[PDB]
Formats: structure tokens, sequence, C-alpha cells
């Protein structure tokens, strides 16, 4: 009762699916290898960090990013699969934004990178919509009492990034220096950028 | 579909397995893990055999206990394989032969889907809307926590997309609709039993009605 079905090892099943399709000529030469390279090397939170650092230092770009995220991201050439319609959401002294996909794992891949295991976890998918303050606290982020938490559930085609607040102690930093402190978790919204 | 995948608001789970900025390791933790997404795109972009919405739905169609004990990337291996069998591209026999053992698939669909609604309203930023109190057995991009609930429009998309409840079943009548960022107060969704402020859900026009 309630037992798992018998299954071949997952690696054997995954490669079986590949071999079945490839053996029928349905997978172009170098196709999955090309995607692997895109997923590993091109889709990266370093891109989102670059956008945040630009927005922090360029008021004009900040306005563009917050009004037409797609156009702003396109200027850098960072539109892509699972990142074709972008909305950036602005943290403020009274508002903290956090992103989830409660129904599966929807993530702005090209600018955040593929989602981490924890983001796809049942724990995150179930809990952050209902108790984001506790979830963030457990993860190491204390949200001050005078700050509204707003959770964006990625349920359609909009793909989100958080524009976090710029921390004190970074005045005059270069874009490269600022990029370094905007991590993947800052873009998802579970972390606040940290100054050494 | 009111399946176990509709996890938002479920109580009883423990801690999220992460502390902020902790090392998450490489993108892929095993040598097969890039295959589900790559082969999904082969199916969608190269073969034109199915939509991304159909991939979401086939994963929703995993037997519930099977879904709950299966790691993320493996669910997509199962889902893509299921679609290839359902579309007549592969057989389960050949998958199992190549795998060297059992390769159970998602369960067959119990709904033919539904068309894009004929009657909808164009909403504006600031307008109060209610999520239609409707029950859809096939694919739908409305998490149950917002069904019948009232919120305010914060964005109407400048692009339009096929209605998931149709294209998720491979139907010809998905049309195109914009979506709306609908902001709900936490208490509208979970009463006193929430520590949050607001939740914004990105909802197709066909899921909404004036408040
Ligand atoms: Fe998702
Ligand atoms: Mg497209
Ligand atoms: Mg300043
Ligand atoms: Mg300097
Ligand atoms: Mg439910
Ligand atoms: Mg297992």
């Amino acid at each position: 009762e309630n037992a798992a079905p018998a299954q071949a090892p997952v690696s054997d099943r995954a490669w079986a699916l590949f071999r079945a399709l490839d053996g029928k000529g349905l997978v172009p030469d170098g196709y999955v290898e090309g995607w692997k390279k895109t997923f590993e090397e091109d889709f990266s939170p370093r891109r989102g960090a670059e956008l945040v650092a630009r927005a922090w230092t360029d008021p004009e770009f900040r306005q563009l990013l917050l009004t037409d995220g797609t156009a702003a991201v396109a200027q850098y050439g960072y539109l892509g699969p699972q990142g074709e319609y972008i909305v950036a959401v602005e943290d403020t002294p009274t508002l903290k934004n956090v992103i989830v996909c409660s129904l599966c794992s929807c993530t702005a891949w090209p600018i955040l990178g593929l989602p981490p295991t924890w983001y796809k976890s049942f724990e995150y998918r179930a809990r952050v919509v209902r108790e984001p303050r506790k979830v963030l606290s457990e993860m190491g982020t204390e949200i001050a009492s005078d700050i509204e938490i707003r959770v964006y559930d990625t349920t359609a085609e909009t793909r989100y990034m958080v524009l976090p607040q710029r921390p004190a102690g970074t005045e005059g930093w270069s874009q490269e220096q600022l990029q370094e402190i905007v991590t993947k978790d800052c873009l998802i919204g579970v972390a606040i950028p940290q100054v050494p | 579909m009111d399946g176990v995948h509709d996890l938002a608001g479920v109580q009883g789970f423990g801690k999220v397995p992460h502390t902020v900025n902790a090392d998450i390791g490489p993108t892929f933790h095993a040598e097969w893990e890039h295959l589900p997404y790559s082969l999904m795109f082969a199916g969608v972009a190269e073969l034109g055999a199915f939509s991304v919405d159909e991939v979401r739905y086939v994963v929703e169609r995993m037997e519930p206990r099977h879904y709950m004990m299966t790691p993320y990337y493996e669910r997509y291996v199962i889902g893509v394989a299921t679609l290839m069998v359902e579309k007549g591209i592969l057989t389960q026999d050949e998958l199992e032969s190549l795998a060297g053992g059992p390769f159970p698939l998602s369960r067959p669909s119990e709904s033919e889907g539904r068309p894009a609604p004929v009657e909808t309203t164009t909403f504006e930023v600031g307008q109060r809307v209610r999520v239609r109190d409707e029950y859809v057995p096939g694919h739908i991009r409305m998490p149950a926590y917002c069904r019948g609930r009232v919120g305010t429009i914060s964005h109407r998309t400048t692009e339009k997309w096929p209605f998931p409840d149709a294209i998720g079943h491979g139907r010809n009548d998905a049309g195109e609709e914009p979506t709306y960022h609908v902001k709900f107060a936490a208490e509208e969704l979970f009463g006193s039993d929430t520590d949050g402020g607001s939740v914004v859900v990105d909802l197709f026009e066909g899921y909404l009605e004036p408040a």
C-alpha cells in the first residue's frame, strides 16, 4: 500500500529516452550538448547582477528596467528561453519582493540561471506563498517588521527578477564591484546584498 | 487540475533545504540531468510535437504518490517520455528495452481540456477583479489558493499567449490572451494564518471577472 513503482535507474531511463529519439533521427547532431553548454555557461545570475548594477548607477536605465523589463534586458542581449517577457520588481525601504513558482519551477533562466534545487523543492513551493517571513528567516534573511513582503508566483509567461535595495557602504563603487554582491539569491529575492 | 502539484499553502513541510548564498554546486549534479530540458526543446522546437504547456500538464498527470517521491529532473524525464509515447513517436516497449527495466509513465489525461473563453474583459491597472470560481479537471494555470478570491490589477501584459487550458491539451482553440498581475492581500488568501503582506499571481484574462 502506497509503495513506489518498480523503476530502472534514472540515468538508464534518461539515456533510454535520448537513445530512442536519437536512433530515429529526431535529435540533430550536437543538440543536447549545445543546450547543456547554454544551460551551464550562458544562462547565469551574473547577467541579472549586471542589470542590477547598471540600474543602481544609471537612473535612466533603472526607469527603463522597471517600466519595460523586456526592452531593458534586450539591450544587453539577455532575452532567451524562459525569459522572453521580463518584469523587474523594485524593493523599497517598506517592501521586500520574493519570487516562486508554486506550480513547478518557472524562473527567468537567461538572467537568473536555471533554478537551484531548493527553489524547486516542495518546501519552498508550499511555504513561501503563505509564510514568507518565516521561510526567509530560516534561510538566514531577517526582514524588519516595518517591511511588507510581496511574493510573486510565476504562474504564466512573465518572468521576474528582483531589483534589491542598494546597501549602504557601496557609494561610488564601480559596476563590476556592485555586480559581485548581487547573488543569485538576491535576484530571486530570498537574500539581501551584503557588504564586506 | 486539483492535483498534488498545487502545493502553495499546503502545511506540514519542514525547512527549505538552503541557507542564503550557500554553494548550490554545479548546474547539473548528474550526467543525464541536462536531457529532460534539452529533449523537451527537441519536442517543442524541432519536432513541433507538443507545447511547453503540455509538458507542464503531463508532469501534473504523474500518479500522485509517484510525483511526491520523484526528484525534479526525473519528473521531466518521465513527462517528456510520456508525451513521446502519447504522440506515437516512441513506444513504451522501446523505452523499457533501452532502459533495461521498468519505465512507468504519467497517467492518461481525464480531460480533453477547454477552449479559450469566448467572453472575457480587458482590465486596467487599479481595477478590482475576482478569480472565477471554476473547477477545471485538465490543465489550468490558476493555483487553488486564489480561486474565488479578490485582488487588484497591478499590470496587464503587452503580449498575449495561448490559453493554457487549451494548448496544454494540444487543442486548436487556445487563441491568445494577455495575463494580469493580480495582487491579493495575504489575509484574502489565508485569513489570519499567514505572516506575509501580499501575493501577486500572474493570471490569464480568462480566469478573471470584474469584482
Ligand atoms: Fe515552474
Ligand atoms: Mg514562443
Ligand atoms: Mg546612493
Ligand atoms: Mg572606486
Ligand atoms: Mg488542491
Ligand atoms: Mg528515486
